[PDB]
């Protein structure tokens, strides 16, 4: 029961696959690259211009 | 144009609860209520630069009623709007409509009246609540009554949570169902049913969330009523308001029991590698793996569609798309409407919660839709009444409430009337 | 009945109106800035200030005036003991013209945005004292009270 | 200019009174030492009529404090504004009367009102103009009723022209403190039917559940209901004190409210009371403002106004308003529940407005109505005070100081006949 | 040629101190008294440099008098031109009537008798009070009087405010306003009716401004006077005096009584929308929506009408216009009376006030026409007079102040008089 | 002189109106102020027909909007060419229909219809002499069908002798917005065969395909499309309002195209309409505009006229153009295809000539025919409506209002008689 021994628990079984594949809310990450522009300026899929 | 939103029950409170979050980053609205005229439908702006919800949470536990009392939201629900009870209706329908409801339901309807008081130009009522629970199915119907007899002329939205074929949390929430439905039918207009499993399988499939929690749930769901209500919030080139579904997807007075849908449900990186436009979008929000309700559209026929597109979405392509549906011939509608489809386009982009899992795409489409499948889901409900009824298990905790077997035995008789009504329409 | 009373703490017995007075000191900070696990609600945990800003414009509030505002009512358990009135004219806070000190952060004043500074469907604090309307009107300021809303 | 003279009677009128000085002096801006620090200029143009100069922008209040006991007065110079009363307005009797309406008009009267008939006199005379006296006590006690209606009749034999409010507290049977409650309540109301011009019935058990009900208060101590009585009383007199755009004085209201010269009982409310968590919450209209005040649960008196009918009615604004959404406001009020209301009297409603919201509030309103309800409290009084005479209980602590049954029996024919006028016009 | 106006009571001179700020802003004078001929029927023209009114303001409230000494006129107004006395009236003609206008009215007429003496051409008297309340009621009476015994063949402009029917802020007003038209009739030379639910209405259809207070009412009343006085203060092509309505529209000693009416009330946005013409201002000028005081000549006849003219009006059109409303028959005049109209014109257009909510007009029209609407109005207030009377309701203050019954007995069969006067000359 | 009224109905026609008063205003050179900004003289001379002069040369549109939503009055508002409407006709509702044809004529109307009457009455006899009246609404929605309807019924029975002009978007199968078109429609139809005079009837289904392949356009939003019908109803009613070697005024092009009373709808097609990039390839003369205007694919109906034949036709032409080239296109066309024309009526085709060309263009042409094809679209509605109404679906919000089954089935009949008259002179 201490912040620092309950963080520290959860970076050394950070190792588990599960441990990643399973996070309880943020879902799976694959640990992929994005270019930098696309997760918060601009929005995903094709733009064509309706206003 | 203003519509108030009410809340009944554990889930419905926790449902509305994450829309209240959602609706307050929609329209940039800090969480302790000021800003740094589309907001007046549900904002109504009052005391010191403070946009107060036209809401109440009402709920006979004070559990989850306090608990959002200090969370995040103090400051902004109004005090007197979160009605709380002593003591819980513990999953008793009896419980909840004769011997707590007695003293809740007139504080809270006064309330109502001087909420609809300040209100001016009133659309309707939309509730929250799940059948399956004492509260939200008990004293719900005694609310949806009285507040019939109070307006009646007044379109009132049900957002109902219908429990699971096999995923399940209760073992009477068949015989609340039950006496739920017997008063959803004639005093609900327009009532939508969203079950627990059909989510499930969506955040496994699309958001590849496979530990979800009862919040991602939410915060889906109120991406689906903001996404329908976006058209009396924000103009669009083409917007219906609360009234067109009465009118356009309920052809008969009894069969208002509509699916929900919603499209694209998709994370951040399964964004960046779909191309998101509007022809496959509106083929994703059709099949079965994403809708809200589980259930076969297969095996049943539509009787009404309609379709909200937000976001970047021009009239010429949507009706391309549409043209395709109905000239595919997996799906099939009734002899009786060839025009089974109405379309909405609405400007304003769905926006991201952070936290969330939905990535920012730039068109969505919510599909509510009109089928006979609902009637196959009610008599699936009957089964599973009936087997319990037959031993008359449980019942000796209505009786002893105060309840009897006339009711038990006419409302069964009820849904078997609503079953042949689905069966005479589907031909 | 005259029984006695829960604490302000214990969540029972017209606690809400007591939460929200202006001479109420809690021992522990609040909720929207605690920070580790152990003992979030579900609902804690999930629904956060999703904006930075925002937490910075109340944690500058917070700290400056409630962190420490008091401490000695504090006790040892972490309970702050309630301000017991001595005397009969003793008040314990201003109840009727409650809004005393008039716009800013703090809750106890108002929210007001600098331009709806005076309307009607919207005001808890006096736009301009002692202003006469015929003062105003020969000034020939227009009433603000007669500005129109949506 | 028009000048109002404060007197304070007993220890409910010299609590009452301190209270009243705190927000009037707030009101003006002067602070607890007695030196002026306001802003506006509006408010220094408007200090005679509570105030004198002293020395240097010093200014004390015109008021008259008056007691039996040194424990009234050490609440009076204890607590804040105390530093501003004259030492020459503490006139100050020395045995103290508690509970006995012989003691409080017959034997400490006889000793202790002409002294105070030295101050009161020395008081008046100093300013030219009087608007008239403004009077707060109480009727359960000795020394406040006694002395207080003793004064009262003294004072309207001398200057019968002047005003006279009087703001007096009786005592109610669910909140009730005393066993000669009413004993002295009889022969205080048996004097003022003839000598006060008008009178606001106060009391505690109406006091009680408006902090409870509205306000919504834990422990509502004595000085939060003063703070309330205070309220009003500022409401009453902000014409005199402050433009508007209607001005309507006391006489002005005297004469809009009173039909008959013995039909002058009202009862009072004041508007807004809001809870301490909703404030934020609320907001001010005059709609809002006007179904607060009309609610019956909102007057500080024990009568359901509902179980009679009112007969006039008085609306005291503050605040830069419209004055149509007021007056379509009162006619909405006068047509809906049309029936509460007299026949023979059309438009029973008068209202005013001041420009000058209180301090601390943007909008205020302050109601006054004569009703017929007043009798039901009367008789609720009346039918006890005949119980205890049936049996002379207590009556020697009274027939050995000097009176007789005679007046307990013009008691119980002045009450009841004022109880049979009123539900007369019922 | 100069006309001197007085203004009594509360109402008086909250009129008079929009009245005056009209004049000063039509005249271009500086709110400090001097410039940056045709002003001198209105500023005397002091020393070198200084324009100082010629008006009296009274009460006997110092409150609102001092509020004018300390308002932004205060070089503007001669010190002592502005009468207070000490105490307030108090909503009582008796107190204001014989208590204190004995000390107050002498002061009074001994001071406009210095006006009067340095002014020349004198025109008359116009007079501004309310009869609800005590002082406008009481001394105003009490002034006329000693006016007319005075001067008496100076004639007396009357703008008076009676009343309204359901609106109402005081309750002793029938009495006040009763015993008030018992002296009105015989002193007064012709009078104009002001009540407050008609403007209200005015500027609730009108002007859309929702919310109004007695400023906004103030303020185009004094419109109204300077429409009536622009033909003495400017050249026109056809200018009529003040004498006129004196001849024009008084067929009988004891009927002076006119409903008055302008157009067009107007804000800043439908100026620029709608084309000011004068066949359409003609026509508005004469349906109740445009009257000043709440009552219908539909029920009464006309017997005389009198129409000023501002701005580019040549005699053309206004002659088309009444002759338009002399064919048409919705109204209808007196069958003794055929030569109903009287006209008038002057070139200068209305001016603006800066933070009004009237705009810049081309041309505007004040009508001021008499009818047997108002003998339907003084009915309508002896009802509810006899009513309160019946039971001798809030007589002991009249009388301990030093009047008896006889007064009200003889103002009611007076007013009795004034019915059978109009019900007899209507038909 | 000649004097045109517009009257705007429903959210389609309010866009729809927006843009054609932003076409009329740049044809006749004022700006969104309302200020003249042209540069020729033939531009004033003939604006009488469609502006008031307010003061000072602003010109506002004789034009009344009418609606139930706030929504599209915002959108109206916001646009460019919106500050120069009139604020007084914007007649309004609040509630909202709600695609709901009882909505629309039986509960709003009732209580909204007395002040559109004013407000067109007034703008009726504020003009001299008046042509006709000019209505742009949609036979789908509720707000703009029914109470547009219901309107046109009023106006009939006040004012029998005026022209009118109604352009009314029908429902297409493939484009399908809402599901209660055909009861919608049918009522519509009903409606209109008795009242209106002539009704000039729309679809999106033409007007997309028309983007599609001539235009070869990407994305047609709405303000397209309108853009399109703007400029037809600035083509019909060109002759008016500017000088030509042959003018043909409403009443004549009425009479020219109608040969018996209930004969009277026309499918509209304008010319010339082609992509950017083959601008530069196409020439401007007589025969190439004529080859495009009786292309089948360039009517503004999805109704082939191939499939049926023409009973009568027009052509109005603008710019400096040949008259004998214009009749001998005309004569030749005739000859052409002799069988797709009418055989008992002899010169099928009445032809305009104005002197006036579009701005930026050179010349132009607007193609009003009256062909028979048009009893395709009755029937395919007048076949959803039976499909719907056989087994009652959706009936009753519409008979929980006030309406019968004897409307519908009357309904059915009208359609059913004129359609089986169109298939007799066919
Ligand atoms: N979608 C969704 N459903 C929920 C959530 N929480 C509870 N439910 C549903 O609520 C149903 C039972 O009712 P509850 O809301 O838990 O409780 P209740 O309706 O207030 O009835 P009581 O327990 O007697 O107070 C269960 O079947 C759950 O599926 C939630 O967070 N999201
Ligand atoms: N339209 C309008 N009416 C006013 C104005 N001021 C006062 N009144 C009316 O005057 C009537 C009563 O008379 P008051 O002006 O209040 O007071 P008074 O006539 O001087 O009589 P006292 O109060 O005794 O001084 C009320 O009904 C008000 O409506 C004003 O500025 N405009
Ligand atoms: N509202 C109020 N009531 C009071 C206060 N002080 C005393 N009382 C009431 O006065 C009543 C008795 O009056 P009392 O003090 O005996 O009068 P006195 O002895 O003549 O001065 C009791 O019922 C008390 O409730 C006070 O500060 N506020
Ligand atoms: N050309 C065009 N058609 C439109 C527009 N908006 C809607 N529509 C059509 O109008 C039909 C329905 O009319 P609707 O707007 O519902 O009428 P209302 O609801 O009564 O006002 C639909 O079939 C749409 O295709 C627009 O901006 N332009
Ligand atoms: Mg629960
Ligand atoms: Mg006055």
């Amino acid at each position: 029961d201490s912040e620092l021994a309950r963080w520290k628990l959860e970076q050394a079984e950070g190792v588990y696959a599960s441990a990643q594949r399973e996070p309880l809310g943020a879902g799976y990450v694959r640990g992929h690259r994005l270019p930098e522009g696309l997760g918060s300026e601009r929005p995903f899929g094709v733009t064509y211009d309706a206003r | 144009r203003e519509v108030i939103s009410i809340h009944i029950g554990q889930a419905g409170i926790q449902v509305g609860n994450a829309c209240w979050e959602l609706y307050c980053l929609e329209h940039g609205i800090q969480p302790d209520g000021q800003m740094p005229d589309a907001f007046n439908t549900f904002f109504s702006e009052t005391g010191a630069g403070k946009h107060v919800p036209r809401c109440i949470f009402l709920d006979l536990e004070p559990t989850v009623v306090d608990e959002v009392r200090t969370g995040t939201y103090r400051q902004l629900f109004h005090p007197e709007q979160l009605i709380s009870g002593k003591e819980d209706a513990a999953n008793n329908f009896a419980r909840g409509h004769y011997t707590i409801g007695k003293e809740i339901v007139d504080l809270a309807l006064d309330r109502i009246r001087k909420l609809a008081d300040n209100c001016t130009g009133l659309q309707g009522f939309l509730v929250f609540n799940a059948v399956g629970g004492g509260t939200g199915s008990g004293l719900g119907s005694l609310l949806l009554e009285r507040l019939s007899v109070d307006y009646g002329k007044k379109s009132k939205l049900g957002f109902t949570v219908y429990p699971s074929p096999q995923v399940s949390t209760a073992v009477v929430e068949p015989y609340n169902s039950v006496l739920s439905t017997h008063s959803l039918l004639e005093h609900t207009d327009v009532a939508v049913m969203l079950d627990n499993e059909a989510i499930y399988d969506i955040c496994r499939r699309s958001l590849d969330i496979e530990r979800p929690t009862y919040t991602n749930l939410n915060r889906l769901i109120a991406q689906v009523i903001s996404s329908l209500t976006a058209s009396l919030r924000f103009d669009g080139a083409l917007n219906v308001d609360i009234t067109e579904f009465q009118t356009n997807l309920v052809p008969y007075p009894r069969i208002h029991f509509m699916l929900s849908s919603y499209a694209p449900i998709i994370s951040a990186e399964k964004a960046y590698h779909e191309q998101l436009s509007v022809a496959e979008i509106t083929n994703a929000a059709f099949e079965p793996a994403s809708m809200m309700v589980k259930c076969d559209p297969r095996h049943g026929k539509y009787m009404a569609c309609c379709l909200m597109y937000r976001g970047d979405v021009v009239p010429k392509d949507v009706n391309a798309s549409v043209a395709t549906i109905k000239t595919k011939r997996t799906i099939q509608f009734v002899d009786w409407c060839p025009t089974g489809f109405k379309c909405g386009i609405n400007y304003q982009p769905p926006t991201v919660v952070p936290g969330g899992d939905l990535a920012k795409v730039q068109r969505a489409v919510c599909m509510i839709s009109n089928s006979t499948a609902i009637g196959e889901i009610f008599s699936r409900l009957d089964h599973k009444f009936d087997l319990m009824y037959a031993k008359r298990a449980f019942v000796h905790w209505y009786v002893g409430e105060g309840m009897e077997e006339g009711e038990f035995s006419e409302a069964r008789e009820d849904l078997a009337a609503l079953e042949k009504d689905f069966e005479e329409v589907g031909a | 009945d005259g029984g006695p009373s829960y604490n302000a703490e214990t969540c029972m017995q017209n606690w809400a109106e007591d939460r929200r007075d202006k001479h109420y000191k809690s021992g522990f900070h609040p909720k929207e800035l605690r920070r580790s696990t152990r003992y979030d609600s579900e609902y804690s945990a999930r629904f956060k200030p999703t904006s930075a800003d925002y937490v910075g414009r109340l944690t500058h509030t917070y700290n400056t005036t409630s962190r420490f505002e008091g401490l000695t009512r504090v006790g040892t358990n972490g309970i702050a003991a309630p301000v017991l009135p001595k005397r009969s004219a003793d008040t314990s806070g201003e109840h009727v013209f409650y809004a005393k000190d008039g716009y800013g952060p703090t809750p106890w004043m108002d929210h007001t945005a600098p331009t709806a500074r005076g309307r009607f469907w919207v005001g808890t604090a006096p736009h301009v004292a002692h202003d006469t309307i015929t003062h105003s009107t020969l000034r020939s300021e227009p009433l603000e009270f007669q500005q129109r809303c949506p | 200019m028009r000048e109002i003279v404060h007197i304070q009677g007993g220890q409910c009128g010299n609590q009452i009174g301190a209270k009243f000085w705190e927000v009037v002096s707030d009101e003006h801006g002067i602070d607890p030492t007695g030196t002026y620090h306001g802003d506006s200029d509006l408010q220094l143009e408007r200090i005679n009529v509570y105030f004198n100069e002293a020395t240097g922008g010093r200014y004390v209040p015109r008021a008259i404090l008056m007691d039996l006991e040194p424990g009234t007065m050490d609440s009076v110079r204890s607590g804040p504004y105390g530093q501003i009363f004259r030492p020459d307005n503490f006139v100050f009797g020395q045995t103290g009367a508690g509970n006995n309406w012989a003691k409080g008009h017959y034997t400490e009267g006889a000793e202790l009102i002409d002294s105070v008939l030295d101050v009161v006199r020395k008081e008046a005379e100093s300013c030219d103009c009087l608007q008239g006296f403004q009077v707060c006590h109480s009727l359960g006690g000795g020394t406040g009723s006694g002395m207080g209606t003793l004064l009262i009749s003294k004072i309207r034999e001398e200057y019968p022209d002047r005003m006279m409010l009087t703001f007096s507290v009786v005592p109610s049977p669910k909140v009730s403190d005393t066993v000669v409650e009413p004993y002295n309540a009889t022969l205080s109301v048996h004097q003022l039917v003839e000598n006060a011009d008008e009178c606001m019935v106060l009391d505690n058990e109406a006091l009680y559940d408006i902090c409870f009900r509205t306000l919504k208060l834990t422990t509502p101590t004595f000085g939060d209901l003063n703070h309330l009585i205070s309220a009003v009383m500022s409401g009453i007199t902000c014409c005199l004190r402050f433009p508007g755009q209607l001005n309507a004085d006391l006489r002005k209201l005297a004469v809009n409210l009173i039909p008959f010269p013995r039909l002058h009982f009202f009862m009072v409310g004041f508007t807004p009371l809001t809870s301490r968590g909703s404030q934020q919450y609320r907001a001010l209209t005059v709609p809002e403002l006007t179904q607060q005040m009309w609610d019956a649960k909102n007057m500080m008196c024990a009568a359901d106004p509902r179980h009679g009918r009112y007969l006039t009615a008085s609306a005291l604004f503050r605040g830069r308003m419209s004055t149509k959404e007021v007056d379509e406001q009162m006619l909405n009020v006068q047509n809906k529940n049309s029936s509460y209301f007299v026949e023979w009297i059309p438009n029973n409603v008068k209202s005013s407005v001041c420009d000058i919201p209180p301090k601390g509030l943007k909008m205020s309103a302050t109601f006054i109505g004569n009703s017929t309800a007043i009798q039901e409290m009367f008789k609720r009084v009346s039918e006890q005070f005949t119980a205890m005479f049936r049996r002379k209980a207590f009556l020697h602590w009274y027939t050995g100081e000097g009176m007789d049954e005679m007046e307990f029996t013009e008691a119980e024919s002045n009450m009841n006949d004022l109880v049979s006028e009123y539900q007369q016009y019922q």
